[PDB]
């Protein structure tokens, strides 16, 4: 949950789960870049973000 | 290295040698040096960067 | 009288370190939003908003 990390500020089990490449899904009203280029997707940027 | 002392001189300075004060440093240390009761307060996000 | 075997030691220490006084300069300390702020019955400080 993301109103949760922010409220309490506690990064660690984000941090953790980020730095394991351990599935997961981040939970909140979130803003998000429409990217149309096929080179793009092909390059894995949503995966650096 | 090779010392030429009085061995007075040497007691001295060996003991100074053998004796120092410091100490190894880790982030282990400084994260016990943190008040116990301020480490498990959730107010309080505290990280070693 | 000096000795020169009597007086010739070998003093040994280490190569190189830093030493440090402020630990707690390590520490990256935050805090929570005071709104968010909770007592130690994991409820907030002040409920009355």
């Amino acid at each position: 949950n993301l109103e949760e990390l922010m409220r309490t500020g506690d990064y660690a089990q984000i941090t953790n789960m980020l730095l394991n490449n351990q599935p997961v899904a981040l939970v909140g009203a979130l803003p998000f870049i429409t990217d149309s280029s096929v080179i793009s997707l092909v390059a894995k940027l949503d995966a650096t973000v | 290295y090779p010392s030429i002392l009085h061995p007075i001189d040497h007691a001295f300075n060996e003991y100074f040698l053998q004796h120092q004060l410091v100490e190894p440093l880790n982030n282990d240390i400084i994260f016990n040096y943190i008040p116990e009761r301020i480490r498990n307060d959730v107010n309080y996000i505290l990280n070693m960067d | 009288q000096f000795d020169f075997r009597a007086s010739m030691h070998m003093l040994t220490s280490n190569l190189t370190f830093t030493v440090y006084s402020d630990l707690l300069a390590f520490v990256s300390a935050d805090t929570v939003e005071p709104i968010n702020a909770v007592a130690f019955d994991n409820m907030r400080i002040m409920n009355e908003l």
